[PDB]
C-alpha cells in the first residue's frame, strides 16, 4: 500500500475527537433535562 | 614578647601593619558619602534655623 | 440632572438623613461620660456600631444624590470617617482628651453635612 | 627604612567591581583540606624566604618567555616541593601559584595572541 | 462587562485561562513524534 | 500540675534537642557506600 | 547528534526532565517558559473574572478568587466592600497578559536557540551545582528581590492610597495607614504563640497594621539576608550537614512550599482580617455565629427575654458561657467561640457579649450582614450545589473561601509527597545507589547477623 | 514640595552649577593644557 | 536606640508635655518621618540611634574588609598615633558644639 | 445566537493551533 | 472608538500570528538566518500597536 501516515498525528485527532464526546457530557449536565434549570 | 591566651586571639586582629589598598583606592566612594553628609548637614541646620521649615514641623515648644 | 426628588428623597434621602440625625441627638449620652469618667472599651463599641451605622449607613451620596456634586462630596463623607479613626484608636493610648478633641470634630462635620445636600 | 612616622604598604588583590563574562583564565581551586596559614604563628624570619619565592616564581616565568623555552621552569621546580614539605605547605603552593598563573593572563586579555603563549608556560609551573 | 469600549471579546477573554492546560496536553504530543 | 508542666516540657526539649543537634552531626556519612 | 535520547543518558521519555540536571542553559529556558506560564494564568483568569463580574452583586457569590486578592489593597473600592471603579482590576491582568508574551519568549530562545550550558559563556551565570559560593549568590540575587517585594506592599499602603481594612468604623474601609507596628515583642512574638485554638499563631492577625508593620520586618531581614548570602560562604557545619547536588535543592525548597501552603490552607480558613468577608465570603467560624445571632435578635422583635431560657437540652439556647467566662453564642456554637470578626466587635463587653448592649443596642446594618452571612455559610457541593448536602440546589454559591482552602490541601499535600520522593533520589545520588544496590559488594552481606 | 524647600533646593541648584563647575571645569580645562615638564 | 528608649527590655527616656507639667518616665516610640527632626520631637532621639546605629554597623561591617588607599596613608599619615588623636579631638570639639547648643 | 459559536470557533481555532506548530516541524524537517 | 474594532482585531490576529511562526523560526537553524530579523520586525510590530492600544484606551 505504502500511503502509511505516522500515528502520533492521527493519535491527537483520535484524542480529541474522544475529548469532544465528554467534553459535550459535562456540557449536557448545565442544559437539558436532568440540569434542574 | 610574652604570649598569653589574650594574646593569641587578638595577634590575628593585629597581625599585619602597613597593608595597604593600591594607588588612589576607594577614595570617591568616600567622597561621595561625604557630599551626600554635608547636604544632610546642610539640611539639619536649616531645619532648626527654622529656614527650611516644611508643613506639619513647626520647630517650637509645642510637641511631643 | 434630575432636579425633581419627588419620591426620591421623600421615601429615600428624607429618610438616610432621618436615621443618623436620630444618633446625632442621642449623641450626647454614655459616649461623652464614656470620655468623661471611665470606660474604655465601651467607645469601641460605639464607634463600630452606633457610629458603625453612623457611616455605612451615611455611604450612599454616590447612590442616591446629584451626581455632578458626588466628587466634592466623597471626601466631606471621608473625613468623617477618618477623624473618627482617631477616636477609636486613641484607646489603646489610655488617654482621653485625644478622644474628646477627636470627638469635637464629629461636630464640624456631620452636622455641616446635614445642613447641606436638601435635595 | 623603618621610620614608620608616615609609611607602610602592602595587601591589593580584593573586591572592586567588573561584570565580564570574558577572559577565561584558567580557573583555580582549592585542594582539600587547605586553610590560609597566618603569618604570626608561621614567623617573620620564616616568611621572608617564603615571599621572595613568590617573585621569584614569576621571575624565572619571565625569564622563560624569552628564553623561548620552558626548560628552566621544568627544571628549577621539580622536587622544590619535596624540599619544601616540612617549612612551607604543599596545598598552599598550589593555589598561589595557580591564582598567580589567572592573574597574570588577566593581564594579557589585550594582546590576544601572547595569552596562549603565557597559558603554555605557566601551566609547565603547576604540572611540574 | 469588565471592559470599557471592548465589548466583543467576551467570547474570546473567557476560554483564555484554558490554555495552560492545553500546555500540558501539546507536550505530550511533541513527544509523541520524536522521542518515542 | 504546673510542678508537672516543665517535667514534661523538659522530655521534648531533650529529645527534640537531641534530634535537631542529631542530623547536624554529619549525617550524610553513614549512607555505607562512597564517604561512609 | 541528539542530546535526548534514551540510551544516551539513561531517562525514558518520563521523568521528562532530569537531562536537563546538568545542562544548565535550556533548564533557564525551562522556568522562564514556566514563569510565562503562571503569569499566563495571573492575568487571563482575572481578565476571564472581569467580564464574568457585574458591579452590584457581591463579590463572593459568583465564585472568583483573584478579585478578591485585588480588593485587599483597595483598588477602587469605596466603603463597605461595594466596588466604585473596575478599570482598576482590569489593568492588572492586562499587565499580565501582555507580559506572558515578553516571558515566553525568554523561555523559548534558551530552551531551543540559546546554549545548552552557560558556566563557559557567562562566569557568572554558571553553576555546578557543587561550586558553595556561587550557589548562595543565586539565592542572594532572589532574597534581595524578595525583600523588594515584601516593601513593595507596604509602599502602596504608606504613600498610594491604602489598604483596605476590615475594622474601619462604618463596616469596612480603605485607609491610608499612619503607623505600621515596630515593637519586636509584639510581632516576633506572634511567632512564639500556640498554634491552636485560643491562640492562633500565624492566623489571628488582626487590627491590620501588625500584617503591614510585618512586611517591615519580613523584607528588611530579607534584605539582610539578602547581601549576606552576596559577601559570604555557608559555615563549616553546614557544609556537612545538606546534600550538595541539583538533586535536594528542589526538595529543600519543595519542603517549603509544601509547608507554605499548609500555612496558605490555614489562612484562607480562618483569618478575618488579611481576607475580609466582604470580598472572599464568610468562614465556618463566622457563619455559625452568624446563625444564631439573627435568630437571638428576630426573638429580641417577639420579645422572650433571652437570659431566662433554656434551650432544649439544659443549657442556654442562646447566651450560654464559655470554659474561660465569655459570655458566648449558645447551641453548636462553642466551638467557634473565639469568633473576632468586624461586626458584633460592638457586642463585645468587658466579658463577651454584654447583654446591657446584646439588647437596645442591634443595629439593622448589624443583623442584614449575620443575616446575609447565615445562608452564604461555606456549605457546598463539587459542582455549584450550596448549603446543606441534604438541602435541594435551589441556588449556587461554593463560597470560594471554603473553594479556595482545599484547593491548595491538593497542593499542598501532594508536595509534600515529591518533597519526599526527591529526597530518596537526593539522597541516593552522592550514595550512588539510585540504581540499586550492587550484585558483587552487597553491603547486607557485610553486616553481622541478628 | 514646600515654598521654603524649593527656595532651598533652588540653591543647591545654583550653588552647585555656578560655583562647583566652573571651578572644577574652570581649573582642569587649563592645567591640562599647561602640562608641566618632568623631562628637564 | 530599640533596646532601650522603646520599651524593649528598658525604660523610657524623660519627655514632658509642653508647658512642662506632668513629665515623667514613659517608653516613646521612634517616629521615622520628618517630623523626628526637629529636636523638640522625642520621637527622633529613638528613631536615632537605631538609624544611626545601621549605618555604624554597615561602616563597620565594611571598614574591617577593605584598606585605606596609599594615596591616603602618605596623605594622612595614617600609620602615625598622633594623627588619629588630632583628628579625635578635632571630632570631638564638633561634637561638644551642638550640645552646647542644644 | 451569534457570540456562542464565535466562542466556540474560538475554541475551534486555538486547539488544533497548537499541533500544527508540531507537525509542521514533524514534516519541514525541523529538529523536533 | 469604531478604530478600536479594527486595531485589537489586527492585534488578535497578529499575535495568533506569533503563537505558531516563533517555533518554527527558532526551530529550524538552517532557515534561521532568514527569520532572524523576521522576529524584530515581527515583536516590533507587537510592541508598538500594544503600545498604540494603550493610548487609544484612555482615549476612549
Ligand atoms: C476514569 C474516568 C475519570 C476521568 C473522566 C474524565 C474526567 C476528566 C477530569 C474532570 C474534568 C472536568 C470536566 C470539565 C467540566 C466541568 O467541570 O465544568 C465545571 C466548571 C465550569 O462550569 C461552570 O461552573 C460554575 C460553577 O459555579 C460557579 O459559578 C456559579 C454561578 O455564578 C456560582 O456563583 C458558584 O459560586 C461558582 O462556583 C457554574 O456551575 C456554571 O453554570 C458552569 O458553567 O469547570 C471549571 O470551572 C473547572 C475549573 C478549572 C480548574 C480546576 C480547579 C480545581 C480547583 C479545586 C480542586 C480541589 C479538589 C476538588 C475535588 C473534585
Ligand atoms: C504542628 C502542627 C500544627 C497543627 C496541629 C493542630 C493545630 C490546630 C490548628 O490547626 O489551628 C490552625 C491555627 C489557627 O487556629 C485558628 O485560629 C483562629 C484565629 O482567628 C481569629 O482571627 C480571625 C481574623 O480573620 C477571625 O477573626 C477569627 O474569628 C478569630 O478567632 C482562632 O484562634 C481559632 O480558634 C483557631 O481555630 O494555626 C494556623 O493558622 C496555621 C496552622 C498550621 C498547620 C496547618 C495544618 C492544617
Ligand atoms: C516544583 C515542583 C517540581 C519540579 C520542578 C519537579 C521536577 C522533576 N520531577 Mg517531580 N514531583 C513534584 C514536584 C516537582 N518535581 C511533586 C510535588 C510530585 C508529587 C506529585 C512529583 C513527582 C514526580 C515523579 C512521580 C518523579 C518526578 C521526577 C521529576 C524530574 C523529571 C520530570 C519529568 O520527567 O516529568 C514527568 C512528567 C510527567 C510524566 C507528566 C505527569 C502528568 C501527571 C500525571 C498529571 C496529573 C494530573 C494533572 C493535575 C492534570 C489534571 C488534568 C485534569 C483535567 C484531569 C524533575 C527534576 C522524576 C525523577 O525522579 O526524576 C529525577 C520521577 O520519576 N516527579
Ligand atoms: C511546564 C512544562 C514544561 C516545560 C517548560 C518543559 C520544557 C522543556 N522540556 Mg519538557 N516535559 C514536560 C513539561 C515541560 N517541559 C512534561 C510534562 C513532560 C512529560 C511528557 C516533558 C518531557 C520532556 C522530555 C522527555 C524532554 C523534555 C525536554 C525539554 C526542554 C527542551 C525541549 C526541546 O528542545 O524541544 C523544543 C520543542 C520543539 C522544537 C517543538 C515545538 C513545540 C513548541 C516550541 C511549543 C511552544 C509553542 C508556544 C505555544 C508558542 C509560544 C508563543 C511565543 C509568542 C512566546 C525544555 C526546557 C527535553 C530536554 O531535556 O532537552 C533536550 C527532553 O528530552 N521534556
Ligand atoms: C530569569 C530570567 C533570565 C535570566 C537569568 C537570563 C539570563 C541570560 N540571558 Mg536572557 N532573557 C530573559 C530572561 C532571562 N535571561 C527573557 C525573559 C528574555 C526575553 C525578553 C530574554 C532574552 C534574552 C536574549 C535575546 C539573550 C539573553 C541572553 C542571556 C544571557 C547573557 C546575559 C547578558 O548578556 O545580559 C546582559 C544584561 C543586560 C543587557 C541587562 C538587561 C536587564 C533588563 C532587560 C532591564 C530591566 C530589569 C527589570 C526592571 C528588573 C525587574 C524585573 C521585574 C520586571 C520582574 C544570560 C544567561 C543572551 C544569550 O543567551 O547569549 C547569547 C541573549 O542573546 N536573554
Ligand atoms: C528563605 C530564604 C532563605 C534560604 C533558603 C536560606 C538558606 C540558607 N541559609 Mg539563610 N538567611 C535568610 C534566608 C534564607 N537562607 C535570611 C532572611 C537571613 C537573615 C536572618 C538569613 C541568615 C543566615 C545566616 C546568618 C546563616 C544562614 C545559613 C543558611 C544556609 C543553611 C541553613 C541552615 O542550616 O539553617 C537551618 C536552620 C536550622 C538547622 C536551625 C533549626 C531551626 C528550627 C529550630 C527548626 C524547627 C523550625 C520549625 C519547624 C518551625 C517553627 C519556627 C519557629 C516558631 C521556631 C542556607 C544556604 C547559614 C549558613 O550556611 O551561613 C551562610 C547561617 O549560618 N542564613
Ligand atoms: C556599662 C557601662 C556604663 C553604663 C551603663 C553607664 C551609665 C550611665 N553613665 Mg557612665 N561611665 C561609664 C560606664 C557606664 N555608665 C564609664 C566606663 C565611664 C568612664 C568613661 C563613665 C563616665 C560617666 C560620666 C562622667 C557620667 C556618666 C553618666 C552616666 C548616666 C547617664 C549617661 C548619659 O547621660 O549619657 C551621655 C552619653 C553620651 C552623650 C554618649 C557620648 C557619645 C557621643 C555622642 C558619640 C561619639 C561618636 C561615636 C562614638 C562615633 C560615631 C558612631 C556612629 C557611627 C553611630 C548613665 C546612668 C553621667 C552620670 O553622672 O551618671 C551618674 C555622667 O555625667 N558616665
Ligand atoms: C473507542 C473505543 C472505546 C471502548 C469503550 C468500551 C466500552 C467501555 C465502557 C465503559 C464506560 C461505561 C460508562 C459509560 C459512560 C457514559 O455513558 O457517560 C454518559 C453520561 C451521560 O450524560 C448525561 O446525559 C443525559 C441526557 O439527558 C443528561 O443530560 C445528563 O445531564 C448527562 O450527564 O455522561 C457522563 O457521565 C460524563 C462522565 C463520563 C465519565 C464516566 C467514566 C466512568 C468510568 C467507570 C470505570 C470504568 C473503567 C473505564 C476506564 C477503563
Ligand atoms: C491524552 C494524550 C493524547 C491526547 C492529547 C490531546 C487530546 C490533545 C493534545 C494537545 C493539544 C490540542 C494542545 C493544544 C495546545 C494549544 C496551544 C499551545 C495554544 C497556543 C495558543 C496561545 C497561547 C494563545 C494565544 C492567543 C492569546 C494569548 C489570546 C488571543 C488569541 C491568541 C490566539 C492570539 C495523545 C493520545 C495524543 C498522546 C498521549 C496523551
Ligand atoms: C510581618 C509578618 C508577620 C511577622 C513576622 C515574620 C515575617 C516572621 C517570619 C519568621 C520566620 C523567619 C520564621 C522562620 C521559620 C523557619 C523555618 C520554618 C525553618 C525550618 C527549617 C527546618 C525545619 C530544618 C531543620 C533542620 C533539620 C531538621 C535537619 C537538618 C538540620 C536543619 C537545621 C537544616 C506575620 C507572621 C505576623 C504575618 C504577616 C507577615
Ligand atoms: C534590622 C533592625 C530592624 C530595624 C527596625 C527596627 C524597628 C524599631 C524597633 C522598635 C519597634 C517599635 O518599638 C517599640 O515596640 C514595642 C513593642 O512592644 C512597643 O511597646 C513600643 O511602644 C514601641 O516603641
Ligand atoms: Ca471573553
Amino acid at each position: 500500500g505504502d500511503a502509511k501516515l505516522p500515528l502520533w498525528l492521527i493519535a491527537t485527532v483520535a484524542g480529541t475527537g474522544v475529548l469532544v464526546v465528554v467534553g459535550l457530557f459535562f456540557y449536557g449536565a448545565y442544559v437539558g433535562v436532568g440540569s434542574a434549570l | 614578647a610574652q604570649r598569653t591566651w589574650l594574646g593569641d586571639r587578638l595577634r590575628p586582629l593585629n597581625s599585619e601593619y602597613g597593608k595597604v589598598a593600591p594607588g588612589w583606592g576607594t577614595t570617591p566612594l568616600m567622597g561621595v558619602f561625604m557630599g551626600l553628609f554635608f547636604v544632610f548637614l546642610l539640611i539639619i541646620l536649616q531645619i532648626y534655623n527654622s529656614s527650611l521649615i516644611l508643613e506639619n514641623v513647626s520647630v517650637d515648644w509645642a510637641n511631643l | 440632572e434630575p432636579p425633581s426628588y419627588s419620591s426620591i428623597q421623600l421615601e429615600k434621602i428624607q429618610e438616610y438623613k432621618s436615621n443618623i440625625v436620630a444618633i446625632r441627638d442621642r449623641s450626647t449620652t454614655e459616649l461623652v461620660s464614656y470620655i468623661q469618667k471611665g470606660d474604655w472599651i465601651n467607645i469601641d463599641n460605639f464607634a463600630h456600631g452606633p457610629f458603625g451605622t453612623v457611616l455605612q449607613e451615611m455611604n450612599y451620596v454616590v447612590r442616591n444624590l446629584l451626581p455632578n456634586e458626588q466628587p466634592e462630596a466623597r471626601k466631606l463623607s471621608r473625613e468623617v470617617f477618618e477623624h473618627l479613626q482617631d477616636m477609636s484608636e486613641a484607646a489603646a493610648k489610655a488617654d482621653r482628651q485625644q478622644a474628646a478633641i477627636s470627638y469635637q470634630e464629629a461636630l464640624k462635620d456631620l452636622d455641616l453635612f446635614l445642613s447641606k445636600f436638601p435635595q | 627604612i623603618s621610620y614608620v612616622d608616615n609609611r607602610g604598604g602592602g595587601f591589593f588583590d580584593g573586591i572592586k567591581s567588573l561584570f565580564q563574562d570574558s577572559g577565561t583564565g584558567p580557573a583555580v581551586f582549592l585542594p582539600p583540606g587547605f586553610r590560609p596559614i597566618n603569618v604570626s604563628r608561621y614567623g617573620p624570619g620564616n616568611m621572608t624566604k617564603s615571599l621572595r619565592d613568590l617573585s621569584w616564581f614569576l621571575r624565572y616565568t619571565t625569564y622563560a618567555i624569552v628564553a623561548g623555552d620552558p626548560n628552566i621552569i621544568a627544571v628549577n621546580v621539580r622536587g622544590l616541593r619535596e624540599i619544601i614539605e616540612n617549612a612551607c605547605s604543599s596545598a598552599a603552593t598550589l593555589v598561589a601559584l595557580q591564582e598567580m598563573r589567572r592573574s597574570a593572563l588577566g593581564y594579557l586579555q589585550n594582546d590576544k595572541e601572547g595569552q596562549e603563549i603565557a597559558l603554555q608556560y605557566f601551566n609547565v609551573l603547576i604540572s611540574e | 462587562k469588565l471592559p470599557e469600549a471592548y465589548s466583543i471579546f467576551s467570547p474570546v477573554v473567557d476560554i483564555l485561562p484554558v490554555i495552560p492546560v492545553f500546555f500540558l496536553l501539546l507536550a505530550f504530543v511533541w513527544q509523541a513524534a520524536v522521542g518515542f | 500540675m504546673v510542678t508537672l508542666k516543665i517535667i514534661v516540657n523538659i522530655v521534648v526539649l531533650f529529645f527534640v534537642g537531641l534530634f535537631i543537634f542529631g542530623f547536624l552531626s554529619n549525617d550524610p556519612s553513614r549512607n555505607p557506600k562512597r564517604r561512609d | 547528534l541528539g542530546g535526548r535520547d534514551q540510551e544516551s543518558t539513561g531517562f525514558a521519555w518520563w521523568s521528562g526532565n532530569a537531562r536537563l540536571i546538568n545542562l544548565s542553559g535550556k533548564l533557564l529556558g525551562a522556568h522562564v517558559a514556566h514563569a510565562g506560564l503562571i503569569v499566563f494564568w495571573a492575568g487571563a483568569m482575572t481578565l476571564f473574572e472581569v467580564s464574568h463580574f457585574v458591579p452590584e452583586k457581591p463579590m463572593y457569590e459568583q465564585g472568583l478568587i483573584l478579585l478578591p486578592h485585588l480588593a485587599t489593597q483597595g483598588w477602587g473600592v469605596g466603603a463597605g466592600g461595594e466596588v466604585i471603579n473596575t478599570f482598576p482590576y482590569f489593568v492588572v491582568g492586562v499587565l499580565h497578559l501582555i507580559s506572558s508574551a515578553v516571558l515566553g519568549l525568554g523561555g523559548i530562545y534558551h530552551a531551543v536557540r540559546g546554549p545548552e550550558v552557560l558556566e563557559e559563556y557567562s562566569s557568572f551565570f554558571g553553576y555546578d551545582w557543587k561550586d558553595k559560593n556561587q550557589m548562595t549568590n543565586i539565592i542572594g540575587y532572589h532574597l534581595i528581590l524578595l525583600g523588594c517585594g515584601a516593601l513593595l506592599l507596604v509602599f502602596k499602603a504608606m504613600f498610594l492610597g491604602g489598604v483596605y481594612d476590615t475594622w474601619a468604623p462604618g463596616g469596612g474601609d480603605v485607609r491610608i495607614i499612619n503607623n505600621p507596628t515596630l515593637n519586636p515583642l509584639v510581632i516576633f512574638g506572634y511567632l512564639l504563640k500556640a498554634p491552636f485554638g485560643g491562640e492562633g499563631w500565624m492566623i489571628g492577625v488582626d487590627n491590620m497594621e501588625d500584617i503591614i508593620g510585618g512586611h517591615i520586618w519580613i523584607g528588611l531581614i530579607c534584605i539582610a539576608g539578602g547581601v549576606w548570602h552576596i559577601l559570604t560562604k555557608p559555615f563549616g557545619w553546614a557544609r556537612r550537614a545538606f546534600i550538595w547536588s541539583g538533586e535536594a535543592y528542589l526538595s529543600y525548597s519543595l519542603g517549603a512550599l509544601s509547608l507554605m501552603a499548609f500555612i496558605a490552607s490555614a489562612f484562607v480558613w480562618f483569618n478575618n482580617t488579611a481576607y475580609p468577608s466582604e470580598f472572599y465570603g464568610p468562614t465556618n467560624a463566622e457563619a455559625s455565629q452568624a446563625q444564631s445571632f439573627v435568630f437571638l435578635v428576630r426573638d429580641q422583635k417577639l420579645g422572650a427575654n433571652i437570659g431566662s431560657a433554656q434551650g432544649p437540652t439544659g443549657l442556654g439556647k442562646y447566651l450560654m458561657r464559655s470554659p474561660t467566662g465569655e459570655i458566648i453564642f449558645g447551641g453548636e456554637t462553642m466551638r467557634f467561640w473565639d469568633f473576632k470578626g468586624p461586626w458584633l466587635e460592638p457586642l463585645r463587653g468587658p466579658n463577651g457579649l454584654d447583654l446591657n448592649k446584646l439588647k437596645n443596642d442591634i443595629q439593622p446594618w448589624q443583623v442584614r450582614r449575620a443575616a446575609e452571612y447565615m445562608t452564604h455559610a461555606p456549605n457546598g457541593s463539587i459542582n455549584s450545589v450550596g448549603g446543606i448536602i441534604t438541602e435541594a440546589q435551589g441556588f449556587n454559591y461554593v463560597n470560594p473561601r471554603a473553594w479556595l482552602a482545599a484547593s491548595h490541601f491538593i497542593l499542598a499535600f501532594f508536595f509534600l509527597i515529591g518533597h519526599l520522593w526527591h529526597a530518596g533520589r537526593a539522597r541516593a545520588a552522592v550514595a550512588g545507589f539510585e540504581k540499586g544496590i550492587d550484585r558483587e559488594t552487597e553491603p547486607v552481606l557485610a553486616m553481622p547477623d541478628l | 514640595m514646600t515654598p521654603s524647600l524649593m527656595n532651598f533646593f533652588y540653591s543647591l541648584l545654583a550653588g552647585l552649577l555656578i560655583i562647583v563647575v566652573p571651578a572644577t571645569v574652570g581649573l582642569i580645562f587649563i592645567s591640562q593644557k599647561d602640562k608641566i615638564i618632568r623631562r628637564s | 536606640g530599640a533596646f532601650h528608649l522603646t520599651g524593649l527590655f528598658g525604660p523610657g527616656m524623660w519627655v514632658s508635655d509642653p508647658y512642662g507639667l506632668t513629665g515623667s518616665i514613659q517608653p516613646v516610640a521612634p517616629s521615622w518621618g520628618p517630623e523626628g527632626f526637629n529636636p523638640f520631637n522625642a520621637g527622633g532621639i529613638a528613631a536615632h540611634h537605631i538609624a544611626a546605629g545601621i549605618v555604624g554597623i554597615i561602616a563597620g561591617l565594611f571598614h574591617l574588609s577593605v584598606r585605606p588607599p596609599q594615596r591616603l596613608y602618605k596623605a594622612l599619615r595614617m600609620g602615625n598615633i598622633e594623627t588619629v588623636l588630632s583628628s579625635s579631638i578635632a571630632a570631638v570639639f564638633f561634637a561638644a558644639f551642638v550640645v552646647a547648643g542644644t | 445566537n451569534f457570540e456562542l459559536i464565535a466562542q466556540l470557533l474560538m475554541l475551534s481555532l486555538i486547539v488544533i493551533a497548537g499541533p500544527v506548530v508540531i507537525v509542521l516541524l514533524a514534516f519541514r524537517g525541523g529538529d523536533l | 472608538t469604531l478604530l478600536f474594532q479594527v486595531l485589537l482585531a489586527a492585534l488578535v490576529i497578529v499575535s495568533f500570528l506569533m503563537i505558531v511562526a516563533v517555533p518554527v523560526a527558532y526551530a529550524s537553524p538552517q532557515n534561521w538566518s532568514q527569520s532572524k530579523p523576521l522576529i524584530f520586525i515581527g515583536s516590533g510590530l507587537w510592541a508598538v500597536l500594544v503600545i498604540l492600544v494603550g493610548v487609544f484606551n484612555y482615549l476612549v
